[PDB]
């Protein structure tokens, strides 16, 4: 589990 | 012909008239902020566009800038704690909370996205994403009879959004909100997609993780014979929450505690406690100190399920961390255990491993085990053995150890090693 | 005889 992830 | 712009270029566009020139600049800001090396996060916030993605993102009529305007802050978002208050601070809660309702699900699951990126920052956003009433319209997407209707990437997202608004404390997740999620996420925890699995179980893991009452209001939903499920599965990322979840209701009452005994999570420990990755090793030698702590029809469960020689081994050799928290669950056996038990853990083989532990820097540790064989002499007193007792502690070499320790910079170490040193040497 | 946390 990521805190945060962005796309691509 | 939208790649490899310059925050010029995409200013000109999106400051144009012109929605087609302001969709094309979007999808070249959507694009940089794509990038895996150093997306100009920065530079895009300071060129002012936040705003205007925030309004982009209220225009219907063009989806698509809809969607790329969501792409864009949802990386934007996805940085740092000033970045994702860059894009809180221009009013993007509650727009993508409407794009929430969406009949397009490109556009829905990237509202839940940078939900999931705004939540993930801490607890006051969480808490102000579920002011702005983003629960209720999460959920709803999950109304379905069966889950597997659903698409695996939307599920993943929504299930990993949903287990950051569980996140963080100081101060943990509200308890109204709490209770409105719990009841998806056990569906969800039944699901087959093991990355639903595994943020289901870190969901409910940090539900876990505070005072009884959260733990209570976990237990009382049935999930833990899941988790302990879940703690057999040959994915580690979905051992390693659902090991945590266990690990943290097994800190609470001893009727919680019996809950995951009762489940069967006993028999999956003596894996846990050989398994190759240190920290599955040092979760579960941490779980079984807390078990240790409990009663004694508690310790006789570890008795019986063979975990004695198990912790033994993990004395013998283990990462000093794992070895640590197993010499806690010894000195937490021994004071609260019934004799015969203490007489088993030495017929196991604990007292050279332990010993061993004595020649350590860290000075707790030399504290914990100190007490341990204390309790031990103690409960040979009543037996009257403990001269078999201490011909064993000096036949590995012990005594010296315990001598040596008398003469240690710490009070405590000094003057319990003497104690021993008298009362039975 | 003592519950503790990580």
């Amino acid at each position: 589990c990521h805190a945060k992830k962005p796309r691509i | 012909g939208t790649v490899n712009w310059s925050v010029e270029d995409i200013v000109k566009g999106i400051n144009s008239n012109n929605l087609e020139s302001q969709l094309q600049a979007t999808q070249a800001a959507r694009k940089l902020l794509s990038r895996e090396k150093q997306p100009p996060i920065d530079n895009i916030i300071r060129a002012g566009l936040i705003p205007k993605f925030v309004s982009f993102l209220g225009k219907t009529d063009c989806s698509p800038i809809q969607f790329e305007s969501a792409w864009a802050l949802t990386n934007i978002a996805s940085g740092t704690s000033e970045q994702t208050k860059a894009v809180v601070d221009g009013g993007a809660i509650p727009a993508f909370i409407s794009l929430l309702a969406s009949p397009h699900a490109h556009i829905s699951e990237q509202a839940v996205w940078a939900l999931g990126n705004i939540a993930g920052d801490g607890s006051a956003f969480r808490d102000l994403v579920i002011k702005h009433g983003a629960i209720d319209p999460l959920l709803a997407l999950l109304a379905v009879p069966d889950l597997s209707t659903l698409a695996c990437g939307y599920l993943r997202n929504l299930t990993w959004t949903l287990s950051n608004l569980c996140r963080n404390k100081n101060p943990a997740p509200p308890l109204d909100a709490v209770e409105q999620i719990l009841p998806t996420l056990v569906r969800l925890l039944h699901h087959n997609d093991p990355e639903v699995l595994a943020d289901s179980c870190w969901a409910i893991s940090y539900l876990t993780d505070g005072p009884n009452e959260r733990i209570e209001m976990v237990v009382k939903k049935g999930v833990v014979p899941q988790l302990v499920k879940l703690l057999g599965a040959t994915e580690l990322p979905i051992v390693t929450p659902a090991l945590r979840a266990i690990g943290n209701i097994v800190t609470g009452t001893d009727e919680q505690t019996q809950k995951v005994i009762d489940a069967g999570a006993l028999a999956v420990f003596p894996s846990l406690l050989t398994n190759p990755k240190t920290n599955i090793q040092k979760e579960a030698t941490w779980t079984m100190s807390n078990i240790t702590a409990g009663r004694q029809d508690q310790i006789q469960q570890v008795v019986n399920h063979g975990l004695v020689p198990f912790l033994v081994g993990v004395l013998s050799k283990a990462d000093f961390k794992t070895q640590k928290e197993a010499a806690w669950a010894i000195t937490n056996y021994t004071s609260g255990g019934t004799v015969e038990q203490i007489v088993y853990l030495v017929h196991c083989g604990i007292i050279e491993p332990l010993m061993n532990l004595l020649s350590a820097k860290d000075t707790k540790i030399i504290q914990v085990i100190l007490d341990a064989i204390s309790n031990i002499f103690q409960a040979a007193e009543k037996l009257g053995e403990t001269e078999k007792l201490s011909i064993m502690i000096e036949e590995c070499g012990g005594l010296d150890k315990i001598e040596a320790l008398q003469r240690h910079e710490n009070e405590s170490v000094y003057k319990a090693s003497l104690n021993l040193i008298e009362k039975y040497f």
